[PDB]
RNA sequence: AUCGAGAGGA
């Protein structure tokens, strides 16, 4: 009637992915530990632009919405900010926000990429991951001669929930069972399916014996990271925010017991 | 007691029309202490069933050893000494037919009980003498466990 | 003998039942009930 | 329109079908008086066609209100 | 092209035609949905007179 | 042709007098489909007596109140007493077998081709089944129903 | 025109519980947990960790609608125990399991980066 | 037309009971009053649907047939089915 | 059989007689009938206003 | 009309590849090895970079609005 | 727009009252794509659902008593099937007997009619799904199916 | 705004 007892075992930590292994865990815990992954592991991306000057071929919205998918570096500030729900501050402030400038000017004859490089923060800390000290940086726009492109933009706390933008995964690769011994899928013809690669089988075999008294154990997961967090951090943040939510479901189902 | 019927079948065939179903097999097997044809669908899956297997059966009323009707109410918490603990592969479904070779005016002397547990259908055809515990749209239990 | 009473009772319920309402539009109904199933037979 | 504007269904029940000028037109050289009795008629005026919920009449029942 | 933005539509009195004081043709003039001669044949078959009644005198030009 | 049956028999209409009538008041059918009922309670079912032949048709329906043992297998034992010894029952029975050969003719030259797919209103098989599972009815014991209980 | 913003499917309106408990009256000692603004990530391990319990009889969960933010948990129990209390050793239980696993992912990512 | 000797169904027809509880249910919203009782229904036509099913609607149907006379049926006289 | 011969056998039972029919291409209803060895009783055609 | 941002499905970035992907591709790279240079091993991320059409580079032949 | 021609669309027009079809006596709505290949799938003879799946999908019965039925096989492990939970989806104490599209045509003269190798012959008794793959004859608009049954 | 025409949707 109790918690189980979880054990991991990282198999890979990179800084662009994290490759680890649950074991005694439920399917529902590791599928919502994956979901938490995508959508409640708070990061920090634009969310508010004001366009001074625009005279590229994109119209605000394309650079306002391109903006908003930059990654953001957001490992040690996205736990100190708050919501800007939660700040009793005006529509700004440095307690929930991110300024950001970008002003480009193409006066040359070659065509000037606007790249993320160009977002200058005020927030040493918060800035964009290709800009950090390779990969090139993010593109936002190509100006001709004469083209000029001057916006201020703020940048918020939030989780993927609310918009894909503040994802900070590049991609979650989940598995179980690799070799389909629970039998949760049903190969009409086994052999002509690739094996896992965490699978344990020699290359006769195509898939385990049907273990009638099994259960899902030794979930397998590849967090790549899209830049803000580190893998490891997105990880840690979506067990703390899962707990988190835990905690104030319990806090309220406590005040909901004790009203009655 | 609550038994309807006890006896001991040799499996003699697996799905003579072919495999109709993956995880589900029908067997024709014939007992030998009464001479009884049964045709019973089982869950391969879970309870493999080969050819030439022996097998004691017990179509029974009731789980409890006392005599103690059920509620046909799923009750996993339930603490009392029920005889599914003596047996492997137990199911349990309902009668919805009973046949038999009567005549306008004779009496059946063979009977045919069928059953269906949850859609895996039992034939139990033999003497009537040993099918009077059977009645339709009655709930019985299977209790079948493999004996070499 | 009860079952049969029974029977002889929903019988005679679901014949009543059955009988056509006045105000039944059966003109309408009956163009429609014609003309729905036209929409689906073949031109050649 | 040559067997359902040929019956005595009323002027304005023709007109609604086929031929509208032609009817109504021979319906004043002929002095033709429509009893709106069809549903057409009376959805025409806007009135309560006598199909269905508009085939009866609704009294309030004095006798019943104590 | 067809985007349900586009399409969405609804009235509640809103302008009616100079001619026959009916709803307007269009979401483009606020106007108001057809309700036809077979929505008409429909309703009689239904046996509804007064929603008949409502569609076609009460809604449109009473 | 929608518009056109729409605009012929639009104001045809069912009165209160249960005749079928149109604007003019002229009568179209003294009873809707020749038997007063609506098109959604109707169903599906069989004339049992139409297709078997005069053999079968007298072992199917014909009540036979000679054989004792029978009776005996179908009838409890009061009933079986009263029906064997009683007369009056036993020429109720055969006028109902009359009664049943007579209403074959007339199915025989209403269907002159041996269809007993039918439309009627009660599924009475289904009826049937519904009362014997309503009631627990065991088909291996004998009834406690009077035959003339049924026929009355 | 008609989006609803995206932060309604995790932010509660003003005067709107999180939690709401209503008593089953079908069977007995059942109930009723209407959530709001939640979704399947705890719904499913709720659910599952009731499960867990001997003394849990049902323990199911529905998003009744997906355009809504609301999830429906039923919880029965054995006469003896309740489903609030289930439920509560449910969030328990939940929260030292994701404890446990943190504190041994931090291990684990610390094992890694030293070797 | 001889009331003792009515020849219309006695059973209220579909039609019949749409258009009673319609017209029963505007006048409960019209302040009149209500001849059942009332837990806590507020919606006139639950109200209307309570007093058919009690047979406790003053309305009187007055069905005309084909030769021009008519039949009067109290709501409580009729067979409500549905 | 919709168009074969279903007679009642001396048993009782319906019998669909196998015979030859005969399908025009026009309609001479009126003068059809009134011929020997063709059937007035069940001879019928498709155009009603004949 | 310029190379997206994030892979529409994973939402891995690929905006600062597409500069990247055609020096890669005018290096004698086949596409398949060039998507592999850069490390898009999902077909989800090589489906963004190689069937992207970049219409920024035709926009910008014409002169802008004010000089 | 009034309460009279509400009162009259929610007892003459309201689409329960309206699932019979005058047309051809029977129904004019029934099961369709998804579900009807999911109810094919989910009536076979080898589903078997296990207690966590049996009280998802008995979270979604608006029409549940609240008992959960005993499963068809309760050893070595607890197993529901499919019928057993369509069972308690159908209503009332309805009788009925269809066949599977696969229904061979010679099954029902030999023997094995009243335990069919196939799962074909619908039977339903009391209500609850004795035996029978569902399908667009037994669930769709014919006439005799179980949403006709059931109306 | 009207009218007409055209292009489309189911
Ligand atoms: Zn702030
Ligand atoms: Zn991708």
């Amino acid at each position: 009637p109790y918690a189980n007892q979880p054990t991991v075992r990282i198999t890979e930590l990179t800084d662009e992915n994290v490759k680890f292994i649950i074991e005694n865990t439920d399917l529902a815990v590791a599928n919502s530990i994956r979901r938490v992954f995508i959508a409640e592991v708070p990061i920090i991306a634009i969310d508010w632009v004001q366009i001074d000057a625009n005279s590229s071929v994109l119209h605000d919205e394309f650079i306002a919405h391109r903006l908003g998918l930059i990654p953001l570096t957001s490992d040690d500030i996205v736990d100190k900010l708050q919501y800007s729900r939660d700040c009793t501050c005006e529509e700004f402030c440095p307690e929930c926000s991110v300024e950001f400038t970008l002003d480009v000017r193409c006066n040359e004859d070659q065509t000037r990429h606007v790249t993320s490089r160009d977002l200058i923060s005020n927030s040493p800390r918060v800035i964009p991951v290709t800009s950090r000290n390779e990969q090139d940086d993010i593109l936002i726009v190509k100006l001709r001669k004469g083209q000029e492109l001057r916006l201020r933009a703020y940048a918020k706390k939030g989780f993927g929930k609310e918009h894909a933008k503040w994802n900070p995964t590049a991609g979650v690769a989940f598995e179980y069972d690799p070799d389909n011994a629970l039998r949760h899928t049903v190969y009409p013809k086994p052999e002509e399916w690739p094996k896992s690669e965490y699978s344990e089988l020699d290359e006769d075999e195509s898939q385990a014996p049907y273990d009638p008294n099994g259960k899902p154990e030794r979930f397998y997961y590849n967090v790549e990271s899209c830049g803000s967090l580190r893998p490891e951090t997105i990880v840690l943040s979506a067990l703390s925010g899962l707990k988190k939510k835990l905690s104030d479901l319990q806090t309220q189902l406590s005040h909901e017991i004790q009203s009655d | 007691a609550g038994i309807l019927f006890e006896d001991i079948f040799d499996v003699k065939d697996i799905d003579p029309e072919g495999k109709k179903f993956d995880r589900v097999s029908r067997l024709h097997c014939e007992s030998e202490s009464f001479k009884m044809d049964l045709i019973l669908d089982v869950n391969i899956q879970i309870y493999p069933v080969d050819l030439g297997d022996k097998f004691r059966l017990v179509i029974a009323s009731t789980l409890y050893e006392d005599g103690t009707l059920d509620d046909g109410e799923y009750n996993p918490t339930d603490d009392r000494p029920s005889r599914a603990d003596q047996f492997e592969y137990v199911m349990y479904g309902k009668v919805y037919r009973i046949e038999g070779d009567e005549t306008s005016t004779e009496a059946a002397t063979r009977l045919s009980a069928y059953v269906s547990y949850g859609g895996l259908l039992m034939r139990l055809q033999g003497d009537a003498n040993n099918l009077h515990g059977f009645e339709v749209d009655s709930r019985v239990y299977l209790l079948m466990k493999k004996l070499a | 003998g009860e079952a049969f009473d029974w029977l002889l009772g929903e019988i005679e319920s679901k014949f009543n039942q059955a009988i056509a309402h006045p105000g039944e539009m059966v003109g309408a109904l009956a163009a429609q009930s014609l003309g729905e199933p036209a929409t689906q037979m073949t031109l050649n | 329109r040559h067997g359902v504007n040929r019956q005595d269904t009323g002027p304005l029940m023709k007109c609604s079908f086929e031929e509208t000028v032609d009817v109504l037109m021979e319906a004043a050289a002929h002095g033709e008086s429509d009893p709106m009795k069809g549903v057409s008629e009376n959805i025409m005026l806007g009135q309560l066609a006598p199909a269905g919920t508009g085939c009866f009449d609704l009294l309030l029942d004095a006798e019943k209100c104590k | 092209k067809h985007m349900v933005d586009d399409k969405i539509h609804s009235r509640a009195r809103g302008p009616i035609q100079i001619l026959n004081r009916q709803p307007m043709e269009g979401r483009s003039r606020d106007g108001g949905l057809r309700f036809g001669e077979m929505e008409r044949d429909c309703q009689i078959a239904h046996g509804a007179a007064q929603f008949l009644r409502e569609r076609l005198f009460e809604a449109s030009d009473p | 042709i929608q518009r056109r049956l729409i605009k012929s028999m639009e104001s045809v209409m069912v009165k209160y007098d249960a005749t079928v009538r149109n604007s003019i008041n002229q009568v179209v059918q003294l009873r809707y489909g020749e038997d007063g009922l609506a098109g959604e309670s109707v169903e599906f079912q069989n004339l049992a007596t139409l297709k078997p032949s005069n053999k079968a048709f007298e072992k199917k329906f014909r009540f036979d109140y000679t054989n004792e043992r029978a009776l005996r297998r179908t009838l409890q034992e009061d009933l079986v007493k009263d029906v064997l010894s009683n007369a009056h029952i036993q020429n109720e029975l055969e006028r109902e077998f009359e009664r049943m050969r007579e209403d074959r003719e007339v199915l025989r030259v209403i269907f002159p081709t041996g269809d007993s797919k039918v439309v009627l209103p009660c599924n009475l098989l289904r009826m049937i089944w519904n009362a014997q599972k309503i009631f627990h009815i065991n088909p291996r014991l004998p009834s406690d129903l009077h035959p003339i209980k049924v026929v009355e | 025109m008609n989006a609803p913003p995206a932060f309604e499917s995790f932010l509660l309106f003003e005067g709107e519980k999180k939690i709401t408990i209503n008593k089953d009256t079908k069977v007995p000692n059942a109930c009723l947990f209407t959530i709001n603004k939640e979704d399947h990530t705890l719904g499913n391990i709720i659910k599952s960790q009731l499960l867990k319990d001997p003394q849990v009889l049902f323990a199911g969960y529905k998003v009744p609608h997906p355009l809504e933010h609301k999830i429906i948990i039923r919880v029965q129990t054995t006469p003896d125990y309740s489903p609030q209390e289930a439920f509560t050793n449910a969030i328990t239980d939940l929260i030292s399991e994701l404890s446990l696993l943190e504190e041994r992912f931090r291990v684990a990512i610390k094992d890694k980066q030293e070797g | 037309q001889a009331n003792q000797k009515r020849i219309t169904t006695p059973y209220m027809t579909k039609y019949e009971r749409a258009r009673v509880l319609g017209t029963r249910a505007l006048q409960i919203a019209m302040c009149a009053p209500v001849m059942v009782e009332l837990e806590g229904e507020t919606d006139p036509l639950l109200i209307a649907m309570k007093e058919l099913k009690a047979r406790k609607i003053p309305i009187i149907i007055r069905r005309y047939l084909p030769d021009g006379s008519y039949e009067d049926w109290g709501v409580d006289e009729l067979i409500i089915s549905d | 059989d919709n168009k074969k011969k279903i007679i009642i056998t001396e048993d009782g039972e319906f019998k669909a007689l196998q015979e030859w029919i005969l399908e025009t291409d026009g309609v001479s209803l009126m003068r059809v009938l009134s011929e020997k060895d063709v059937d007035p009783v069940r001879t019928t055609s498709n155009d009603i206003v004949e | 009309m310029i190379i997206p941002v994030r892979c529409f499905t994973c939402g891995k970035i690929v905006g600062n590849k597409w500069e990247a992907y055609l020096g890669l591709l005018q290096a004698e790279y086949t596409e398949g090895d060039a998507l592999d240079a850069l490390g898009l091993k999902r077909y989800c991320c090589r489906r963004m970079l190689l069937a992207h059409v970049d219409l920024i580079e035709k926009l910008l032949n014409y002169a802008p609005l004010e000089k | 727009q009034s309460l009279e021609t509400r009162a009259e669309i929610q007892e003459l027009a309201m689409v329960p009252r309206m699932i019979v079809t005058p047309q051809s006596n029977r129904p004019v709505m029934g099961i369709v794509q998804d579900t009807l290949t999911a109810v094919r799938k989910f009536t076979k003879r080898d589903v078997f659902l296990e207690r966590g799946e049996v009280m998802n999908l008995l979270m979604f019965l608006s029409t549940w008593d609240g008992k959960v039925p005993q499963p068809a096989i309760l050893k070595p492990r607890p197993l529901w099937t499919g019928k057993q939970i369509f069972s308690l989806i159908i209503p009332g104490h309805i009788n009925c007997i269809r066949t599977h599209s696969t229904h061979p045509d010679d099954e029902d003269s030999g023997p094995y009619k009243h335990i069919s190798p196939g799962d074909t012959k619908v039977v339903v008794e009391n209500g609850e799904l004795i035996m029978g793959i569902l399908c667009k004859k037994s669930l769709g608009t014919s006439a005799g199916s179980l949403v006709h049954i059931s109306y």
